[PDB]
């Protein structure tokens, strides 16, 4: 239907070379834990 | 039996048997709600 | 003792690139079976 | 007839990245020379 398939790839590709840049710089992906929330549900409970 | 020396690609998985993931490595594995689907994405650290 | 430490990081990261950029080109490594030499080593063992 | 040709040339372009990323880890390409084949093949011929 739509011919944009190859632009489909050509996203891929820089979200490569991101993911790759971003290793170098020691910038965190991933980085969510329990910290605030649950805390914040705990206080809301009581 | 492997030790990972680099951290491995993350996976997608169910909660509970996400939280399951936590019970063995919870130092060396990582897990997180994904707001939209609910399910959980499970990654494992070096050292697993 | 030397101080070359980080040029080795350097030749990492164009190796990833190239890496990356040889999957598109769909450019085979790794193509290496058993096809020429145990046949000769056949016909070298008769 | 293929709206592609500008994919042609997407091509192209990695490939010049390719080679010259090649070349900085001194990889080697085309280093086929006679050393097993006429080997074998004058062992083929005995």
């Amino acid at each position: 239907s739509a011919a944009l398939g190859e632009f489909a790839e050509k996203v891929t590709g820089p979200d490569g070379v991101l993911a790759s840049a971003a290793r170098l710089v020691l910038n965190q992906l991933g980085l969510s834990d329990v910290v605030t929330t649950p805390e914040a549900a705990t206080d809301a409970e009581l | 039996s492997v030790f990972l020396d680099k951290d491995f690609t993350f996976v997608v998985s169910s909660e509970a048997d996400a939280r399951a993931f936590v019970q063995f490595d919870p130092e060396h594995t990582v897990a997180r709600p994904l707001p939209d689907s609910s399910d959980w994405e499970v990654t494992r650290k070096a050292g697993t």
